[PDB]
């Protein structure tokens, strides 16, 4: 049971830490920052059967 | 009562319990093929959302 | 003798009824050892790690 | 009262004071202790409770009159009195049974002092009710497993409380208390033996009086000493209240006992402890039946407030 | 009858009243609710 | 313990529960466990015992180890993902190891060990707890992780489970031992229909926690640990033991009582993916747990056993304690069959 | 006549 | 001098087995303050200066307690070494059999796939030819603690007032 | 573990019988020294060479059972020239069974062993045969 | 409890007392 | 992957397996849960800097902190064995069966 | 009392699985359940067969 | 998950706005009879407990019983009803964009179709 609270209240209290390509402190980028662009604008909406 | 009514109420019971195997068929198979090819509206795991990307100006001119 | 006793008072009670309870008594006893000691199912615990990342790899 | 209770503010010890103290009046059997627990009641102004009898559960609920001896009891102090060693195990339902009651009596008298306030004389105490046991053991009217037995529900329910910050005992010797009884009238009372009240006595200063010691205080008078109610109040008010671990008691262990002592049926949980004893351990048609005539009692079928049969009305909206 | 007083005696009125008040909202509510619900689907469909 | 120390460490069990079930971050999870085991310790030790002292100190050394577990898990996923969000696991081996550790968490077999062991060291209040909230956090887990887990290594352990707490549940005369191992049996049963149906096991911890509520709280009512202690219970309360009969044929599994929704939904669901034989071997391996529940049921209320001359007195007073939520949970538990169609709601 | 009624030593057993 | 961290490892290995084994806990604090001490060096040779002299400072600090109670929980009369048992000795010589044979098959052989596949190259390859400017990009990162992770910090620092109060709920008898 | 399974499986029915029985007695090897090793960490032998010798009783009595099955189902099925028959297995499952009571001097065990494992067998041919999925992929 | 049927005799005590309780003659039993 | 990624692997399977096997004292065993823990955080900061998560880079310290929490619930756990059977020995352990 | 208790409820307990035993139980058991197996099928096989060559008279075996 | 990942799911909404457009249950519903039988079997397990007249005592406990029972059954119901009907409603739209997946067969008589005939003898 995911009770996505943050996604109904609009709250952020994790999803900034989820990925490298989210937003830094003094926009350090993430080693990868590039794959994990392209790999989660591909896998956007598509579902994760169709992603993988 | 009369003879036909039972005729027709087990003509309409007939109708009503055909129409429900032939849907649960379907359901099975509609089922087994959005789970087989996660292309329909059910079994749409998630994703990490895009609308966390940050695309500004990052230190590294290669970002 | 042939009917009332052997078969149904006897075999038929043995081959099904009494042969699985005491099966399963038996395997309650196993299970239910009533040691208690968190030395012997932590290694038991290690066991089933080993065991399992050899067999699902 | 409950944890909520607590948590607003509502603490014991703002209630205790110089005179929130529980005592004991001990004795042997027909000692004059009563009267000395009357007066130290009367004067102390702490509040009296009588001896707890068969029938004490009985005074406390329902109608405040006694039940009849198949329900409420199913024992005689009359009938060990006339024979000590029957057959029916009567002498040790009897000790079990006084145990029970005086256990709900202690529990009665702690709620009223940590509730009230005000301080308890009660005649005797749980602490003091194996002298019985131990001097029907001696005589030889119960076996070694009614002690067992004895010993088990004690050390399980007695622990849960604490001790009298007063132990006040009367030395009447054997000899006049067997002159008080051949003189009080009672039959029953005369064929009581020698040695069973020599025991009690035995028991009385080898063990009761000793281990009390031990925690707080022990006031000790004779027949003519106990007879000065000025004298016995003099003593308690001048005692040291170093003695006794109420001093080491704080409010967290104050709302604990007070929580335990006013559920009933959680101060006498252990008392029906499943020792399949031949001497209390009653049938199943005999227990169907007796509970069946406790439920057909006037106010004793339903729960207090709700039996229509005893005036109890407006059943409907409560 | 009873030498202490139930500890229920006499009825709460307070509680009997919140408790009778709770169930006559919960049953206008949910009529209301009834009604308003009735009204929508006639009005998406036709 | 002060009321407000308890109740702050309760709703510290319960806010990591919820941060297990709120989260989108591994770490957070992690978090809440730990937060659970930490609030959770002391509130097994309430009553201090040493029986409850050598509970505390199993269940910690256990969740420990799972929760130890579970971070190498995430660590080696987020080595070979560099993710951190609860979705499909990119590595088996960190897969495997996060499914040992989770069913190491929620007692399934051959972790089954402790659960027995932690349940009756602490008192029925503690034990209700330890039964029924606290497998919220692990199922939940393993139902966001559902399509990554292998499904042989999952129904493995379901089927040991059941396999044992009906064996387990045989040899036991302490009730709170009979709970413990009818709740690994009714875990096993939850977690045979992950991989294919969530929704099942969502409604299958549901109608398990409504039960074990009602007889947890029936115990507790009763302040019976025995089956002898128990066995008293049909002179002063009757209703108490018949409505305990009541739930143990429940949880049984026979209908038209409730317990027979989630056994007829799970084998609905596993007959659905062509899976006949497992389906069938855990209803008839579920007869063990009808039995001890049968043996019970014909201690405490079927058949009238010898009670105890102090019983009389406890006749007089009443009951002060009030659960409000008892006949609610007994309800639920028995005479909810002929409302499965509101399966869809837990969608 | 009556029922069986367990006695204690029946009730032991368990 | 080009598998400093390596060495470093085995040595984190050599410490973890020392304390593995199960000598006498006093044994078992410097065998863990060897293995935090090598960790800490992994850690400032890989570039995270403040996490490895952390690590380093909480355990040092840890350890100390640890050593407390074993000379008032775990004293045995006659404290245990590595070779004061067969069972003890047998445990670390194992352990250090372990570490070397997965060592010589890891370094010997180039690519080594005992459960996850080890590449035997140094660990210099996997390091970024990146410019971090006027930063430490550890220690920028871990005070985004207090702007980024309020959520982190909040519950962090409950679980510690609550880990406080459930060690006085457990030490109270 | 699958390795075992497909050096025992690939291997045709009634065909090279003294390779099947190795595999099936490598299968039965490995079983005995899981339930050995599980038997020691819950049960522990109270001296090394004790534990030693539980560890060879168990694992020779699963062996022996798995080699028995092999030889008993390969040479059914060769001697009756009817590899796709349920009936070898049960032959094979029940000669398993009375090797069982044999190692445990037993004339009930061996009885109800080799009734129990017959079936078993034969159950596992037949799914072999069908289709049947212990372990179902989920489809829905 | 003991005036019903039992197992077989073994020792003679055993078939006095079945004797016994089958109202019989030790030497007939 | 690196080799030190393999020997730190290696470092939190042994603690693990000592873990797992208790001898007498259970002070040792919260050892190699603290040795666990230590793994576990060289682990997680190297793989942190070594990818340049930024952000992540706080994650080693939160591991530490909840590390050190749990260390404290073993002492105390540990404590109250010894007070109530004067030892630490894990075999005082037994009243709990099955 | 104890004849009834010997005849019923005292046979079990003191039976011993002895080889006299096993092999009397099965010959009675399962030994004319496979005779009237064999001779029905036999029955049923001819019958069949006759069935099938046509050469069993059915003329008025209208009820069945 | 199956329903868990629909697009447009918004988390923790009971109902969405989109169920108005389905009919409510009927205040006669037999389904939200039976949750009001519920409420009232457990009003009297309540009096039952508490060893008060078990058909009388009490009124506006059983009365509250009843109220709370079919106010969360008549909304349990519209969710389930409104859950039934998006799984249909995808089922259908599914069936609709994939033809290939589901293809008319062939309408064969009795009297075309040969079934093989077993008989009893």
């Amino acid at each position: 049971p995911f009770f996505d609270v943050q996604k109904r209240l609009g709250l952020d209290l994790d999803r900034w830490m989820t990925i490298q390509s989210a937003e830094q402190p003094h926009k350090i980028p993430g080693r990868c920052h590039a794959f994990e662009k392209e790999w989660i604008e591909c896998a956007h909406g598509i579902g994760g059967i169709r992603a993988e | 009562d009369g003879p036909e009514k039972n005729y027709e109420k087990t003509m309409a019971i007939l109708q009503i319990e055909a129409e429900k195997a032939e849907l649960r068929l379907k359901e099975l198979e509609v089922r087994r093929l959005m789970r087989a090819r996660g292309d329909g509206p059910w079994y749409q795991y998630p994703t990490i959302d895009k609308a966390l990307i940050d695309h500004s100006p990052k230190t590294t001119p290669d970002n | 003798k042939s009917a009332s006793s052997l078969l149904d008072l006897i075999w038929l009670e043995t081959i099904l009824p009494k042969t699985t309870s005491f099966i399963q008594m038996k395997m309650s006893i196993m299970v239910s050892n009533q040691k208690g000691l968190i030395k012997l199912y932590f290694l038991s615990f290690l066991i089933t790690i080993m065991i399992s990342m050899t067999l699902f790899n | 009262y409950g944890p909520l209770a607590f948590v607003l503010g509502e603490r014991t010890t703002r209630k205790l004071t110089e005179t929130s103290k529980v005592i004991t009046v001990d004795g042997n059997i027909c000692s004059g202790k009563g009267r000395l627990a009357r007066e130290i009641a009367e004067k102390l102004g702490l509040r009296h409770f009588p001896e707890a009898g068969i029938h004490y559960a009985d005074s406390t609920t329902g109608d405040g009159k006694p039940l009849d001896v198949q329900l409420s009891g199913n024992c005689s102090l009359e009938k060990f009195y006339d024979d000590p060693k029957s057959n029916d195990g009567n002498s040790y339902r009897l000790q079990s049974w006084l145990y029970a009651s005086r256990l709900l009596q202690y529990a009665d008298a702690l709620e009223h002092l940590l509730s009230t306030g005000q301080g308890v004389v009660l005649e005797r105490s749980i602490y003091s009710d194996f002298v019985f046991l131990e001097a029907m053991y001696r005589q030889g009217f119960i076996r070694k497993q009614c002690v067992e037995h004895y010993n088990e529900v004690k050390k399980v329910t007695a622990c849960e409380y604490l001790p009298p910050h007063v132990v006040v005992y009367v030395d009447v010797p054997v000899p006049e208390i067997q002159s008080r009884i051949q003189k009080k009238g009672n039959p029953h009372e005369m064929k009581i033996t020698a040695a069973y009240l020599q025991d009690i006595e035995n028991a009385y200063k080898k063990t009761f009086l000793p281990e009390m010691s031990e925690k707080c205080e022990v006031l000790q008078y004779s027949a003519r000493e106990a007879e000065d109610a000025e004298k016995v109040v003099e003593d308690i008010e001048y005692l040291k209240c170093d003695k006794g671990p109420w001093p080491d008691q704080d409010d967290r262990t104050f709302h604990r006992l007070r929580m335990l002592v006013q559920n009933k049926l959680e101060v006498l949980n252990y008392t029906t402890i499943p020792v399949y004893l031949p001497e209390i351990t009653i049938g199943a048609h005999q227990s169907d039946r007796v509970f069946q005539k406790f439920t057909e009692l006037p106010g004793r079928k339903y729960s207090p407030g709700y039996n229509e049969d005893v005036g109890d009305k407006w059943i409907w909206l409560k | 009858f009873y030498i202490r007083e139930p500890p229920h005696g006499s009825p709460d009125w307070l509680k009997v009243g919140l408790t009778l008040g709770t169930s006559v909202f919960l049953w206008i509510y949910l009529i209301k609710q009834h009604k308003e619900d009735v009204l929508e689907y006639k009005r998406r469909n036709g | 313990m002060n009321p407000i120390i308890y109740t702050t460490l309760i709703m510290t069990v319960m806010s990591g529960t919820m941060l297990v079930m709120i989260s989108s971050h591994w770490l957070l999870i992690w978090i809440g466990f730990e937060m659970n085991l930490l609030a959770m310790i002391p509130v097994l030790m309430k009553n201090f015992n040493p029986r409850a002292t050598e509970a505390a100190t199993k269940y910690f050394l256990t969740q420990a180890t799972a929760s130890m577990m579970l971070m190498m898990a995430i660590i080696i996923n987020l080595l070979y993902s560099g993710q951190w969000t609860i979705t499909k696991m990119f590595n088996p081996v960190a897969m495997t190891m996060m499914t040992m550790a989770l069913a190491m968490k929620l007692g399934l077999s051959p972790f089954h060990f402790w659960v027995p062991e932690v349940t009756q060291g602490i008192s029925l209040q503690a034990g209700l707890l330890l039964l029924t909230w606290q497998k919220l956090a692990p199922l939940s887990v393993l139902c966001q992780i559902s399509q990554s887990i292998n499904p042989n290594l999952m129904l493995t352990m379901a089927m040991l489970s059941i396999l044992i707490g009906g064996w387990g549940g045989l040899n036991q005369t302490q009730l709170r031992k009979i709970m413990a191992y009818s709740s690994i049996a009714h875990m096993g049963w939850m977690t045979a229909v992950l991989p294919y149906n969530t929704t099942m096991t969502i409604l299958n911890l549901l109608i398990y926690i409504t039960m074990t509520l009602a007889m947890f709280m029936l115990l507790i009512h009763s302040s019976a640990t025995t089956t002898l202690s128990l066995s008293h219970t049909w002179n002063k309360m009757p209703v108490i033991t018949s409505l305990m009969m009541v739930t143990l044929l429940s949880m049984g599994g026979l209908p038209p009582l409730s317990g027979f929704m989630p056994k007829w939904m799970i084998i609905q669901e596993m007959t659905k993916n062509e899976s006949i034989i497992m389906p069938t071997l855990m209803a008839m391996t579920a007869l063990l747990n009808l039995y001890f529940y049968m043996r019970l049921a014909y201690s405490s209320s079927l058949t009238m056993f010898p009670s105890t001359n102090n019983m009389k007195m406890k006749w007089q007073f009443e009951h002060t304690k009030q659960m409000k939520l008892l006949p609610t949970m007994i309800v639920l538990s028995t005479l909810v069959l002929p409302m499965t169609p509101a399966l869809s709601s837990l969608n | 006549a009556r029922q069986w009624q367990p006695d204690v030593e029946w009730a032991e057993q368990f | 001098t080009m598998y400093i961290a390596f060495i470093l490892s085995t040595i984190f290995v050599i410490g973890f087995v020392g304390f593995s084994s199960k000598p006498s806990p006093i044994y078992g604090g410097l065998g863990l303050i060897v293995s935090g001490g090598v960790g800490c060096g992994i850690v400032l040779n890989f570039g995270g200066s403040f996490l490895g002299l952390m690590v380093f400072l909480i355990y040092l600090g840890g350890m100390l307690v640890v050593f407390g109670y074993t000379t008032a929980m775990a004293t045995e009369m006659y404290p245990e070494v590595w070779v004061s048992n067969k069972t003890v000795f047998g445990a670390f010589v194992s352990g250090l059999m372990m570490e070397f044979c997965m060592v010589y098959y890891a370094l010997k052989e180039e690519e080594v796939e005992i459960i996850f596949k080890f590449n035997g190259l140094g660990d210099w390859v996997i390091y970024d030819t990146g410019d971090s400017g006027f930063f430490s990009e550890e220690a920028m990162g871990i005070a985004a603690l207090y702007s980024y992770g309020t959520w982190l910090v909040i519950v962090t620092g409950w679980s510690l007032l609550i880990g406080v109060v459930v060690i006085m709920e457990i030490t109270r008898g | 573990a699958k390795t075992l399974l497909h050096k025992y499986s690939d291997i045709p029915e009634g065909t090279e019988c003294h390779r099947k029985a190795y595999a099936s007695t490598s299968i039965g090897g490995a079983t005995g020294l899981i339930v050995s090793a599980y038997s020691i960490a819950l049960k522990p032998p109270a001296s090394f060479l004790e534990g030693v010798a539980r560890t060879g009783r168990y694992t020779f009595t699963s062996a022996a059972i798995g080699a028995i099955f092999g030889l008993t189902s390969c040479i059914s099925a060769q001697v009756r020239e009817k590899p796709d028959d349920p009936l070898n297995y049960f032959i094979g499952g029940c000669a398993g069974g009375l090797t069982l009571g044999a190692r445990t001097r037993s004339y009930g065990i061996g009885a109800a062993a080799c009734a129990y494992m017959g079936l078993t067998a034969a159950l596992v041919k037949m799914g072999q045969l069908e289709g049947w999925q212990v372990f179902a992929e989920p489809k829905v | 409890k003991d005036m019903f049927p039992g197992p077989y005799p073994k020792t003679p005590e055993e078939r006095a007392a079945a004797a016994k309780k089958y109202n019989m003659r030790v030497e007939d039993y | 992957m690196p080799l030190v990624y393999m020997n730190i692997i290696m470092a939190f399977a042994i603690a693990l397996a000592g873990l797992l096997m208790y001898r007498s004292h259970l002070m040792s065993s919260l050892l190699c849960l603290e040795g666990m823990m230590l793994s576990l955080f060289i682990m997680s900061t190297l793989i942190i800097l070594n990818t340049h998560f930024t952000l992540a880079n706080m994650m080693p310290i939160i591991l530490l902190v909840f590390a050190a929490c749990e260390a404290a619930l073993g002492l105390s756990l540990l404590v109250m064995v010894s007070n109530t059977y004067g030892t630490d020995y894990v075999q005082n352990l037994n009243l709990l069966q099955c | 009392i104890r004849w009834t208790y010997a005849r019923s409820a005292n046979i079990y307990p003191n039976f011993r699985p002895t080889p006299k035993t096993s092999l009397l139980g099965a010959l009675f058991g399962i030994g004319p359940l496979f005779f009237w197996y064999y001779v029905f099928k036999t029955d049923r096989d001819k019958k069949e067969k006759l069935i099938q060559e046509g050469k069993l008279d059915q003329t008025f075996n209208i009820s069945y | 998950t199956m329903m868990s990942g629909r697009p447009g799911r918004v988390p923790l909404q009971f109902l969405p706005n989109e169920a108005r457009s389905l009919p409510p249950p009927k205040l006669t519903d037999p389904r939200l009879v039976y949750m009001g039988f519920l409420g009232y079997c457990s009003g009297l397990i309540d009096n039952a407990i508490r060893r008060r007249p078990v058909v009388s005592a009490g009124l506006h406990r059983q009365l509250l019983y009843v109220t709370s029972f079919v106010f969360f059954g008549y909304y349990l119901l519209k969710r389930q009803d409104y859950m039934y009907a998006l799984r249909d409603h995808d089922m259908f739209a599914y069936v609709k964009s994939h033809p290939e997946d589901f293809p008319e067969k062939d309408k064969k008589t009795y009297g075309e179709i040969l079934e093989e005939f077993h008989p009893v003898r």
